[PDB]
C-alpha cells in the first residue's frame, strides 16, 4: 500500500495452486506460515 | 412494460449461472478463444 503507509506486504503467486507452495529461486520462506492463505483465479 | 417492444432476447438470464443474455451466450458460443489463465492446476 506504499511504503510511508505501512511496510506490511503481501505475496500472489500467479498460476499457482496454493497447496503448491507447501509442496515447495526466492530465498525468504517467512510466509509459509500462512493462516491466511487465499487461492483465487490469478494464483 | 416496455410499449410492445421485446428485449428479452438481449436482457439478462437469471437462470443461468452467468447472467448473460440469449445473444451474449450465442456470441461466447460463437469465439473459441485459448486459455484466459483458468488457474492453471499443472
Ligand atoms: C418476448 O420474446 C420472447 C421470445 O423471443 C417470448 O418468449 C417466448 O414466449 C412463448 C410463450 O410464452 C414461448 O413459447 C417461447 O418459447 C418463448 N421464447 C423464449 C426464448 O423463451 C416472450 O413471450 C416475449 N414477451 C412478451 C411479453 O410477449
Ligand atoms: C507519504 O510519503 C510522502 C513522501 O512524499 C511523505 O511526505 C509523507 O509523510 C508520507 N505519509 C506518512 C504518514 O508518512
Ligand atoms: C488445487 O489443489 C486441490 C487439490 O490438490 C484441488 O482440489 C483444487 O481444485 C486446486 N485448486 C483450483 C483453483 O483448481
Amino acid at each position: 500500500p506504499g511504503t510511508n503507509t505501512s511496510n506490511q506486504v503481501a505475496v500472489l503467486y500467479q498460476g499457482v495452486n496454493c497447496t503448491e507452495v507447501p509442496v515447495a529461486t526466492p530465498t525468504w520462506r517467512v510466509y509459509s506460515t500462512g493462516s491466511n492463505v487465499f487461492q483465487t483465479r490469478a494464483g | 412494460d416496455f410499449g410492445g417492444f421485446n428485449f428479452s432476447q438481449i436482457l439478462p438470464d437469471p437462470s443461468k449461472p452467468s447472467k448473460r443474455s440469449f445473444i451474449e451466450d450465442l456470441l461466447f458460443n460463437k469465439v473459441t478463444l485459448a486459455d484466459a489463465g483458468f488457474i492453471k492446476q499443472y
